């Protein structure tokens, strides 16, 4: 099928707050073909243990991922998901923002 | 409980 | 209410040595309760739902059976496509099925499918009758004479009105608790300023289960579309999903505009205002 770029959304399971323990997430989905290639970052350096959902795929046979792992936001700390797919020349880095 | 159909296409 | 059961299988072809990747999932609604990945080390089976592990060895050794015929099936099938489209041994190729069947809430059959892509896109499904198949090209086609000599749409609709809704059956009442129960969504609403004149309005759903859910903006009583963003449905991770639409709003008129929810769980929509 004509390749197509993962959608991205970067976001917490609970509503933030500062110093409060939750899980960060980065749900790419829409995509094909499946492979690809998601870190999480922590000021901008890849976090080590971060886990994913099964593979499976939507009704117009599209890819869905969730990775995920534990994280305490905090003003200081940036983070983001980084995304690697035959569609992007280099990895695209969406920051997390906790308001999305 | 999953199907267990599993003929070739071709 | 009604119910479903789906499986989704995928195996993505491995150009260079050794057989495909496959991947299996089974889902009762929104939720899933097992999975193969032939990557892991079990290759078995594996429970992902607490309330499928009570189901005994026969079911495991079974299940397991079945997902690695599939995948041997997925392996040759993906090299008579690879020549009958004459395509290199260098791409990696990739063969999809969703199958599955939906119950009412009295538990009787309403419907089953049994649907495969190759390369992403459609190539032979069991039409809703469950009697004939739908061929997307001329390989399907040469699939669909062979499957017609066979009776393999009988096999499937035999599957589907029978094993298929039995189970789904069984699962619904083992599980019941939280298969049965509905979340409502969760709804908050946030303010984010864009200017000294304008805001963004954000209406968020969180929590909720199933995923199926619509969220809408009205001002002054009517929907509005325009100036709005609505995102995807996404998981939480824990079982349960999030959802949002935003409006973008003159400052000071926040009060116009109003956020619908329509939910299973909800017994009439809820309405949320800005304070
Ligand atoms: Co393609
Ligand atoms: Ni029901
Ligand atoms: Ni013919």
């Amino acid at each position: 099928m004509i390749q197509r770029t993962p959608k991205i959304q970067v976001y917490s399971r609970h509503p933030a707050e500062n110093g409060k323990s939750n899980f960060l997430n980065c749900y790419v989905s829409g995509f094909h073909p499946s492979d690809i290639e998601v870190d999480l970052l922590k000021n901008g350096e890849r976090i080590e243990k971060v886990e994913h959902s099964d593979l499976s795929f939507s009704k117009d046979w599209s890819f869905y991922l969730l990775y995920y792992t534990e994280f305490t936001p905090t003003e200081k700390d940036e983070y983001a998901c980084r995304v690697n797919h035959v569609t992007l020349s280099q990895p695209k880095i969406v920051k997390w923002d906790r308001d999305m | 409980e999953t199907s267990p159909l599993t003929a070739e296409k071709l | 209410g009604s119910h479903s059961m789906r499986y989704f299988y995928t195996s993505v072809s491995r150009p260079g040595r050794g057989e495909p990747r496959f991947i299996a999932v089974g889902y009762v609604d929104d939720t899933q309760f097992v999975r193969f990945d032939s990557d892991a080390a079990s290759q078995r089976m594996e429970p992902r739902a607490p309330w499928i592990e009570q189901e005994g060895p026969e079911y495991w050794d079974r299940n397991t059976r079945n997902v690695k015929a599939q995948s041997q099936t997925d392996r040759v099938d993906l090299g008579t496509l690879r020549g009958y489209y004459n395509q290199s041994e260098a791409g990696s190729h990739t063969i999809q099925m969703m199958y599955g069947c939906d119950v009412g809430s009295d538990g009787r059959f309403l419907r089953g499918y049994r649907q495969d892509a190759y390369d992403g896109k459609d190539y032979i499904a069991l039409k809703e009758d469950l009697r004939s198949w739908t061929a997307a090209d001329m390989a399907a086609q040469t699939t669909k004479h062979k499957w017609e000599a066979a009776h393999v749409a009988e096999q499937w609709r035999a599957y589907l009105e029978g094993t298929c809704v039995e189970w789904l059956r069984r699962y619904l009442e083992n599980g019941k608790e939280t298969l049965q129960r509905t979340d409502a969504p969760k709804t908050h609403m946030t303010h984010h300023a864009v200017s000294d004149h304008e805001a963004t309005l954000r209406c968020w759903a969180l929590s909720f289960y199933p995923a199926e859910i619509t969220l809408t903006w009205q001002r002054d009583g009517e929907d509005q579309t325009q100036d709005t963003e609505l995102v995807e449905t996404r998981p939480a991770g824990d079982g349960t999903f999030q959802k949002w639409v935003a409006v973008v709003v003159p400052s000071g008129q926040e009060q116009r505009y109003t956020c619908h929810v329509q939910h299973e769980g909800l017994p009439k929509p809820l309405t949320l205002r800005w304070e």
